């Protein structure tokens, strides 16, 4: 069981350069052409390049020159995607991959998964708002609660209940960027028994800004 | 390294020796390190390799030292420099693989212009040049064009590629007609 | 150049029923023996899965329910009977000739029965009114079909300035849609004001599903 270990996740202002790097540790580096794939938001695959793991060659299909630069360092089983000139279209999810050259099999095992980030837009920490019912009716019995989480950036965002333990009947709706900070929102509908009895927490986490916010929701009115 | 020739749609051997005259284990890959084919345990396999269908080596040869790679209907794209890897060997062998045709389909006419066009591999230096059926001799690259036909000319055409110092030869058989408007 | 075509672009099949996905190269990716082309399974923000290999050759643990065929330059996958998971979008791929390109994808949804959404609505929290700001928000969830339109309503006034939407992806499980609307104002506008509305209504539905709350009832 091989498996192909890529960088962590990037931020960098327009015209910056980043170097992701990919290490696969299983098999003999230098037996396996390493192939790399974008896949921009929203939008499908599209595959980027192969390099040659024995003798570095790389051919790639980048629009202008330079901008896209592979490398290899076969003395660490590890192969670099540098790109150089940054712009808001390079922002996207890579991911690099081997082709089994060797046996019937394909893309047999792909990377994580590095997710670059190319904004003008600084680093801003989320504010996190309860929800509450105010005063309506107590309805059926499954009472619905929330979280609000406004004005940060960049992504990602997550958010989990009670630590995880509750799962059932979450609601984790998209982040919405309006003027270069995010905003996004998250339900909970549990049973009227096991609240305000019992405790409900929304546990968010926005690892940019290293923030973490533990919210219990209590009751309003009034 | 060493650099082979052959033509369209033909057949050639890639050759790769190595020492201790015996059936040793081996395997062929092309460039881009796709096995074409190789032993594993006694049998022959074939890879991923594009060329999957139309390889195949000799088995008997193989008490021989010999591991000989085989490639019928050569198409052009199959022009690659091709890797054999034995114990510790690694011979290269740099197949480029050409094709000559008449891009005047055929049954032409006494002053009508004749020409040859060679399809070359990407990243090829070859240097072509022919003789009709009478002596004379046309030089060129992937164009060779005779301005305004014979009736002489009616025949079969011989044509020399040259790449480094090998060199592969066409036959190419044209037909010219002749007429008149009263 | 090698061009992958999929069609359709979209699909939406119901529980039990047959999806038929085609993917049309602009020329041959097989010889004789074999066929290069692949599939892969992407769902919602996850990474692409291969699915299958070589044009028919099942992934490992993949459900049997899945298969692919076709050779030259017409591939066919086939999903019978169709599942709730498998709610995602499918790709192929060919490793003929470098760039080893992929289609353009097609998106997969289930078809169940009309669902009622479950509305909820929240006043803006004491602590975002601390900070000067104050949001309403409301949740429309577990509806289908994905069409659905909401109203916001300030003291009886339709308010169509500062509503912001999301929806999630259609749920693995029980295959529906949610909905959220984020009525973002000042503590002064908020204030100004009493009665606060949320309306859902669909094309395909007469009623209204109505959820309020007044400012001052606390």
């Amino acid at each position: 069981q091989v498996k192909l270990q890529q960088s962590g996740p990037e931020l960098k202002k327009p015209g910056e350069t980043v170097k992701i790097s990919c290490k696969a540790s299983g098999y003999t580096f230098t037996d396996y052409s390493m192939h790399w794939v974008k896949q921009a938001p929203g939008k499908g695959l599209k595959w980027l390049g192969r390099i040659n793991t024995e003798t570095g060659e790389a051919k790639y299909v980048d629009d202008f020159m330079g901008h896209l630069a592979f490398s290899l360092e076969t003395s660490a089983s590890t192969a670099y995607l540098q790109i150089n000139n940054l712009k808001n279209e390079d922002t996207a999810t890579y991911f690099c991959a081997r082709y089994d050259g060797y046996s019937w099999d394909a893309m047999d095992y792909w990377g994580q998964g590095t997710s670059v980030i190319v904004s003008s837009a600084k680093t801003t920490p989320p504010s996190v708002y309860p929800l509450a019912p105010g005063s309506a009716a107590q309805t059926n019995s499954m009472v619905t609660l929330g979280c609000l989480v406004k004005g940060y950036f960049p992504e990602p965002v997550t958010v989990t209940w009670n630590s995880g333990s509750l799962s059932s009947g979450v609601h984790t709706f998209p982040a919405v960027l309006q003027s270069d900070l995010y905003t996004l929102s998250s339900s909970v509908t549990v049973p009227s028994s096991p609240r305000p009895s019992e405790t409900v927490t929304c546990n968010v986490a926005h690892p940019a800004s290293s923030t973490k916010v533990d919210k219990k929701i209590v009751p309003r009115d009034c | 390294k060493k650099v082979v020739l052959g033509k369209k749609g033909d057949t050639v051997e890639l050759t790769c020796t190595a020492s201790q005259k015996k059936s040793i284990q081996f395997h062929w890959k092309n460039s881009n390190q796709i096995k074409i084919l190789g032993n594993q345990g006694s049998f022959l396999t074939k890879g991923p390799s594009k060329l999957n269908d139309r390889a195949d080596s000799r088995r008997s040869l193989w008490d021989q030292g010999n591991f000989p790679l085989i490639i019928k209907n050569l198409k052009i794209e199959d022009s690659d420099t091709y890797i054999c890897e034995v114990e510790d060997q690694k011979e290269e062998v740099q197949l480029l693989v050409f094709g000559l045709t008449a891009n005047s389909d055929t049954h032409l006419l006494q002053g009508q212009s004749l020409t040859l066009t060679l399809e070359s591999p990407p990243g090829s230096s070859p240097s072509v040049q022919c003789r009709s059926p009478r002596g004379k001799n046309i030089q060129g690259g992937k164009t060779l064009s005779v301005s305004q036909l014979e009736l002489q000319d009616s025949g079969t055409w011989t044509c020399t590629v040259l790449q480094n110092q090998k060199k592969v030869e066409f036959k190419i058989d044209i037909v010219v007609l002749a007429f008149q408007k009263a | 150049d090698i061009m992958l075509t999929q069609s359709p672009a979209s699909l939406t099949v119901s529980l039990g029923q047959r999806a038929t996905m085609s993917c049309r190269a602009s020329q041959s990716v097989s010889t004789s023996r074999y066929s290069y082309m692949h599939w892969y399974q992407e769902k919602a923000g996850q990474p692409p899965q291969l699915l299958i290999k070589y044009a028919s050759n099942l992934e490992s643990g993949v459900p049997a329910r899945f298969s692919g065929s076709g050779s030259g330059t017409d591939f066919t996958l086939n999903i019978h009977p169709v599942e709730a998971e498998d709610t995602a979008t499918y790709y192929c791929q060919h490793s003929w000739e470098i760039p080893y390109t992929f289609g353009g994808g097609t998106k997969l949804e289930i078809k169940r029965a009309d669902a009622a959404p479950t509305v909820s609505i929240f006043p803006p929290s004491s602590e975002q009114l601390t900070s000067g700001g104050a949001s309403v928000v409301c949740f429309l969830n577990n509806f289908y079909p994905k069409d659905i339109n909401v109203k916001w309503k300030i003291d009886g006034s339709e308010r169509q300035n500062g509503v912001l939407n999301s929806w999630t992806d259609q749920d693995s499980k029980d295959s529906t849609y949610s909905m959220s609307s984020t009525l973002t104002l000042t503590k002064d506008e908020y204030e100004r004001h009493n009665s606060y509305t949320c309306e859902a209504t669909h094309k395909t539905s007469t009623s209204p599903i109505v959820k309020s709350f007044n400012r001052n009832e606390c």
